[PDB]
């Protein structure tokens, strides 16, 4: 089911690759390249992490809801995990 | 005959999180890169 | 990774990442046309009807019922409603089906939670809008079906009144649920939880009814007789009565039209050729009926009720003899009683332009649409085009106030499907606000 | 219509369209409208009530069919032929009660109560039985998650549960026909959920066997394995031995039934072998 | 506060002492300069010297340990870097 | 050190539990025997809050919002009231002989618990039921009552409640999860005071 | 329930409806005061801890519990006695 | 440099007000339940027992409190209900519920 | 002219207080309370770093756009500058 | 990366390259642990092993140091501990 709809999803004209981060930056699936895939992995493990401890650090009884990152090139959504989260990223043009 | 299609048969959560099953097993084997 | 229990994440985050992809979809004083006409489950279809919208100023519904001629050979319903957007590229965005003839179909005004419908015998029906696409027949070539309600066929009940219904309206007066009262057993805000619209249906016999049910918390299966889904049911009834003035002996209703402004004040017309008003909380405030500076009956058949989307609040309607009038809420009699060219033929489609000035379109028998801009010119109409494609089912005026845009949708009886855009006039704006005044004011 | 779909055959369609037209029109024109128009207009508004209720509880039927179909169980097949015997009984009936609404409708209020009960209570019975389908589901995907070479008490217990359930069932009043659906059904599912896991075993048995433990020395000076080399080997293939063999005695859902439908995996991945023995060569030579 | 253990060049039992003696010095002192004072001093007399200490909430280091008698741990937000040295 | 109203006369003014606000050092509640509670900012004091007349035992003060002042004395009735005008806000009728403790936390949304001369103690959700526990911890079969309850200002779920044995137990409890929306409480709250 | 909306069930038209169950609660009450009565005969001696009721103030004497004993007692009955009055409308119910 | 202050307000407030008003009624996705934590069953019971073990055969508990720094340091203290006024009557126990402390 | 599309935003339905971030964390205006004032500032200065650092990293010729949290409490938007950032903090409810 | 020396146990000259060195490292390293290391390799290479080097913004410690080879100070408002020991 998940699988389908990753590659429906990968279908999209907007989006540009999905990486599905598992082990604190080990992915296991990805539709990028191996350099990509590795780094995507790691930055947006590390930016998640930073965003929620924002929201503790504004307000001690709450948590991250969602994170969007976006820039010229393209732009990155990941979800709040409690064992691990997706990467998605898409170009905004 | 084996009849890996199952047709007379149904299943939904089964049959979804058994071709999950599949993949992730199939491609732990392989990276264990055995040399057996 | 291997577990279910964890794959319910990726669930979740496709779920989040479609809905933004749909989200990121939603982008951008002659005849110039467009035409968006594929035919991916439509290929026998009939066009019926045309319904706009209004949370989305660029969506439109479009009913279809399908010939004894079957294009697939599956068991194929033959009444589904058609949901697309103008703006977007060729292709259908969803589909909802039903079981009998739908009619009486309207939106959700504050925004695209539910689809309302009445059946032909006197049913009413919703479907879930706000609902993700699984467990629900699909096709290659993909394309997936959708089909959730809990109709009032099932549970027996007398708000059916086993009546025909004619029309329908999203009645936005909920101003309910002012607090829980502090002994819980007498706590009336409780049942007015996620409510935050009634729905209307008038029948033949002149019977109002308003109710509405919403509900999120639930699960596959429910112990109480519902569909396999999630979704609210319809355990709230009004009823309230019309027809007094008006009633062999036995009248009937044949359109009722709701005041944006006060969506407690309504009217509703008959075929003896009046119209009454009348509201909901107070029903003493003004119980006067609408008539011409006509004697004897006169029974013109009126079939469209519309009112003027602007600040005074005039109703109008057309009738079978090709009239209108502007029954302005605070007269008993019509301020412009004007006999619409062609008045030969009848009336079959009214609306107000979503543009600053208070252009009117007409539309009759003939295919030939009639305008009136009655801040810069007489009673005349200031504008007509008929077409070579006649016999025209319906339109409706599209467009929104700001980016703005102006379109009009139309249907042939052919079932081919039109639009076009005319923006030039949506608005002076400068000129508009001046005459709109003077027209007030004189 | 013997294909689930009820539908309501109205005999007098015109008749009512006539008459609802005649009085609206005679009114409206102001005319007279003669005393026998107006007494079979009412009626024909009676009919017309009647005939819409008949269409909804067709159509709660009808629903209540789209629903049930998709499992096709023998149980809820059953009950629907006995509601199908309430509509046909009272067919005959009509000899005498094709003009019930004709002249007092009451009685037709109460018939159509009735049938539309006998439907709800088919529907309730169904949801029941949706709800017993997710709850064996819900098991058979614990099942295929669980560790051949660890935990042989979860598939004792777990086969236990399905039988314990599925008897449970019975219990309450269903024939043969129904569990014996079911039991062939699941008996398949529970195959898909042993021969993953017997596939995962065959792949991974030089890692997942518990430990030995072995003293090397000198015995008469002479480096050696205590106990011998030869010995742990035979224990060793034992241990893989007994694994295979599992897949011989699996009291499935449906025991009374064949076996096979699970053993027939032995040789379906007797390809296995392969990998296992070439494994089971190299870790002897990692000991040499 | 809960104890969690990233790295560890040291036996089981030492581990646990430095945990349970850095949980004490924790429940006693609010100054991190004086729980890595315990903390030390403690590990010098048990273990012989010559232990160092650093305990706070934001820092980076590199250090160099002996075998064996070196842990780095959190107690709840805090981190606590103990080893041998000299 | 000096509040007495009308001094040198049948002016004692003793009481058995002082409470203070977190909103100001110099708000604060005191559980006179007289029954009363009296308001003092210290002698000065404003209200004289009427709807509880027995003999105060407990008194707590209100978290945040600052309306849910909490009395409870001889009557067994836990009233509720907001200084600003000392209205009766709620009175929770337990049929119980006494109450000896009351359980607040203003880190969780307005929820409350407390401690009765009965051996139960009772947990109330305000947003489900007013007079109705929602959770009730028992005692053994012949355990006499409880007679003290307290919770760790540190949340950590540590509750400690002290039976009529030398013995203090802790519970680990779980109910009182936080959510978005309970505020609603304290709108319902402040608008029953205004009528 | 009645309590908090007594002034409408005094009047003619609810009061009516509710008949039966202004009865039902007149009968729960006399039950109430059964019980009460009770408790109070089986304690007044005040012998037993239980009958007294250990208080802070027990320090001076007795007298203290038995205080707040019976005026636990005497608030719980009348309290009761005028909500019947209230509610019943002097019907045989609250006669008895 | 008030204008130079004002000219970056101008920028972004040309993206702000049409981005936000956009977003915050964009009635996007609504389905998010994570909880980042095992659910907890029904509430537990007798999580810890501590007292004076010889004492409390008699005495019964009649304050207590926890160290709001040392979260592990729960304090009762038990007494008797008569005699208070003449005898010392008890003890003050406190137990850590810390590393170690099984007892 | 700026103070009034200031007011103008805060006059929105949605939003909840601005805060005008300059020295590097230390705002100049504000129209919320000095506690969140200087919160919202401080925590979001970091953030941004780490989001701008972040682009950078994913691919070394492009910088921010915009970044985006969502929280259970409130919604904070930020955009980034030549000189300093705006936060924005609106409640979704 | 303003230098201010708030205790010293080492020569004027090692105080000097202990500024220069968490001075450049701080320019070079972004992260704390990075510039530690940088910091603590100089000294090793110049002044023989075996230093060790703490950098952060909120610790406390307690260390033994090698006489005359100890230096704590900030820039700005990060602190380094600096000294050898072993």
């Amino acid at each position: 089911e998940v699988e389908e709809t990753l590659k429906r999803l990968q279908s999209q004209k907007g989006v540009q690759g999905i990486i599905v981060v598992n082990t604190e930056g080990i992915p296991i699936k990805s539709t990028m390249d191996n350099p990509t895939t590795t780094q995507y992995a790691s930055l947006m493990h590390s930016f998640i992490l930073k965003a929620r401890s924002t929201v503790r650090d504004i307000d001690p009884q709450n948590d991250l809801t969602f994170l969007r990152i976006r820039s010229k090139k393209n732009e990155i959504m990941v979800a709040p995990d409690k064992d691990y989260f997706l990467i998605v990223i898409q170009n905004p043009t | 005959i084996k009849d890996p299609a199952r047709d007379p048969q149904y299943a939904e959560n089964e049959v979804d999180e058994m071709r999950i099953q599949k993949d992730l097993e199939l491609e732990q084997y392989k990276r264990s890169s055995s040399k057996s | 990774i291997d577990t279910p229990r964890l794959c319910s994440f990726l669930r979740a985050a496709c779920q989040v990442m479609a809905v933004l992809l749909e989200e990121d979809r939603l982008a951008a004083s002659d005849s110039s046309s467009q035409l968006n006409t594929s035919l991916p489950f439509l290929q026998n279809r009939k066009v019926s009807s045309l319904h706009t919208s209004r949370v989305q100023r660029q969506m439109v519904v479009s009913v279809h019922d399908l010939p004894e001629k079957s294009f697939v050979p599956l068991l194929d319903s033959k009444y589904v409603l058609c949901v697309w957007d103008i703006w977007q590229p060729s292709g259908p965005q969803k589909v909802l089906i039903c079981e009998s003839q739908v009619t009486c179909c309207c939106l959700s005004p504050l925004k695209a939670f539910l689809l309302f419908a009445g059946t032909a015998h006197g049913s009413v029906v919703v479907w879930d809008l706000r609902e993700d696409s699984r467990l629900h027949y699909s096709v290659t070539l993909f394309w997936t079906f959708r089909t959730a309600t809990f109709s009032t066929d099932g549970i027996l009940t007398s708000v059916n009144h086993r009546s025909p219904l004619q029309a329908v309206e999203p009645i936005s007066t909920s101003v309910h649920k002012k607090q829980s009262f502090v002994l819980s057993p007498f706590s009336t805000q409780e049942e007015m939880s996620g409510l935050s619209f009634h729905i209307a249906s008038l029948d033949e016999s002149g019977v109002l009814n308003v109710w509405v049910v919403v509900e999120l918390p639930k699960a596959d299966i429910a112990g109480s007789i519902s569909d396999l889904g999630l979704m609210p049911g319809g355990r709230v009834k009004l009823v309230h009565s019309a027809l007094i003035q008006l009633g062999w002996g036995t009248t009937q209703t044949l359109n009722v039209k709701f005041l944006p402004s006060d969506p407690n004040h309504f009217i509703i017309g008959t075929d003896m050729g009046l119209i009454s008003h009348g509201t909901r909380q107070d029903l003493r405030v003004a119980p006067k009926l609408f008539k011409p500076q006509q004697h004897g009956i006169r029974p013109v058949k009126v079939n469209v009720i519309d009112f003027s989307p602007f600040g005074e609040p005039i109703f109008l309607a057309g009738c079978s003899d090709g009239s209108i009038r502007l029954h302005q809420l605070s007269s008993a009699f019509p301020l412009l009683q004007w006999d619409s060219s062609t008045d030969s033929h009848a009336v079959t489609g009214l609306q107000w332009s979503p543009t600053r000035p208070a252009v009117f379109l007409v539309q009759d028998d003939t295919s030939n649409i009639y305008i009136w801009d009655l801040l810069q010119s007489d009673l005349g109409p200031v504008a007509k085009q008929q077409v070579s494609p006649n016999r025209l089912v319906a339109m409706a005026a599209v467009g929104e106030p700001e980016g703005s845009f102006l379109a009009l949708v139309l249907a042939r009886a052919s079932g081919s499907i039109d639009i076009q855009h005319l923006k030039r006039r949506w608005a002076a704006p400068e000129v508009d606000e001046c005459n709109r005044l003077r027209l007030l004011l004189q | 219509l013997d294909s689930n779909d009820g539908l309501l055959k109205v005999h007098y369609s015109d008749r009512l369209v006539i008459l609802l037209r005649e009085v609206r029109q005679l009114s409206a024109l102001g005319f007279v409208i003669p005393a026998k128009i107006q007494q079979v207009a009412n009626i024909a508004q009676k009919f017309c009530k009647q005939a819409i209720i008949l269409k909804q509880v067709a159509h709660f039927y009808n629903s209540i069919d789209q629903q049930m179909i998709q499992s096709q169980r023998p149980m809820m097949l059953q009950s629907a032929l006995a509601f199908e015997q309430i509509i046909k009984n009272s067919k005959a009936g009509s000899g005498g009660k094709s003009q019930i609404t004709w002249d007092n409708p009451k009685e037709l209020e109460g018939y159509i109560q009735k049938l539309q009960n006998a439907a709800e209570r088919l529907a309730t019975e169904n949801r029941k039985l949706r709800k017993w389908h997710t709850t064996f589901c819900e098991k058979v995907v614990v099942l295929m998650n669980i560790d051949l070479l660890r935990q042989q008490q979860r598939w004792k217990d777990g086969l236990q549960e399905l039988r314990t359930g599925l008897a449970t069932v019975e219990a309450q009043g269903f024939q043969a026909s129904d569990m014996h659906a079911w039991k062939q059904h699941w008996n398949h599912q529970l195959y898909k959920a042993l021969e993953h896991q017997y596939q995962m075993g065959l792949e991974a048995l030089n890692e997942n066997l518990p430990e030995i433990n072995i003293d090397l020395t000198y015995k008469q000076g002479r480096l050696q394995f205590r106990p011998p080399f030869e010995e742990i080997r035979a224990k060793y293939y034992r241990e893989m031995k007994r694994f295979i063999g599992i897949p011989n005695q699996f009291k499935g859902v449906g025991e009374a039934g064949d076996e096979s439908i699970f053993s027939i995996m032995i040789d379906r991945n007797a390809s296995g072998f392969l990998t296992i023995f070439s494994k089971a060569e190299d870790l002897f030579r990692r000991l040499s | 506060r809960k104890a969690v253990i990233k790295n560890a060049d040291m036996s089981e039992e030492m581990q646990q002492d430095s945990v349970e003696c850095a949980t004490q010095a924790l429940e006693k002192y609010n100054i991190e300069k004086d729980i890595a004072a315990h903390i030390k001093k403690e590990f010098d007399k048990k273990y012989n010297p010559t232990w160092h200490c650093i305990v706070g909430r934001n820092f980076g280091s590199y250090v160099t340990h002996e075998t064996k008698h070196f842990i780095y741990f959190y107690l709840g937000q805090v981190a606590i870097l103990l080893f041998k040295s000299g | 050190t000096k509040l007495k109203k009308h001094p040198r006369g049948e002016t004692e003014v003793g009481a058995t539990a002082v409470a203070f606000s977190s909103f100001d050092p110099r708000l604060f509640i005191l559980g006179t025997e007289g029954g009363f509670p009296l308001k003092c900012s210290l002698a000065p004091a404003q209200f004289t809050f009427s709807p509880h007349g027995g003999p105060i035992y407990s008194v707590s003060c209100s978290p945040f919002h600052r309306n849910l002042f909490l009395s409870a004395g001889t009557d067994g009735h836990v009233h509720l009231y907001s200084m600003l005008q000392a209205p009766p806000l709620t009175s929770l009728q337990l049929s119980l002989k006494y109450l000896f403790a009351v359980r607040w936390s203003p880190v969780r949304p307005l929820v409350f618990a407390a401690a009765s001369g009965k051996g139960d103690v009772q947990l109330f959700d305000l947003q489900k039921s007013s007079q109705k526990p929602t959770v009730l911890i028992k005692q053994t079969q012949d355990e006499s009552p409880v007679y003290c309850l307290e919770f760790n200002s540190q949340q950590t779920q540590l509750l400690a409640a002290g039976d009529a044995q030398g013995t203090v137990k802790v519970w680990q409890l779980s109910t009182e999860f936080t959510e978005q929306g309970p505020r609603e409480a304290e709108d319902l709250d402040c608008l029953a005071a205004e009528v | 329930a009645f309590l908090k909306y007594k002034e409408l069930v005094k009047r003619p038209t609810i009061s009516k409806e509710l008949m039966l169950e202004r009865e039902t609660l007149l009968a729960r009450l006399v039950d109430s005061i059964k019980d009460f009565r009770l408790d109070f005969e089986n304690r007044c001696r005040g012998i037993p801890g239980d009958a007294s009721g250990p208080l802070s103030g027990k320090n001076l004497s007795e007298v203290v519990n038995s205080i707040v004993w019976v005026r636990q007692l005497e608030l719980k009955v009348d309290d009761t006695i005028k909500i019947a009055e209230a509610l019943l409308s002097d019907l045989p119910g609250f006669r008895c | 440099d008030i204008p130079r202050l004002a000219a970056f307000l101008r920028r972004v407030e040309a993206m702000v007000i049409r981005e936000l008003n956009k977003n915050w009624q964009s009635h996007a996705f609504d389905g998010f339940e994570v909880n980042w934590t095992e659910q907890q069953q029904m509430v537990s019971c007798l999580y810890t027992l501590g007292y004076p073990p010889a004492q409390a055969q008699g005495l019964h508990v009649t304050s207590i409190s926890w160290n709001s720094t040392g979260s592990v340091v729960a304090c009762a203290y038990g007494r008797l209900d008569h005699g208070d006024w003449s005898t010392l009557k008890s003890f003050v126990c406190a137990w850590n519920l810390d590393r170690r402390d099984l007892r």
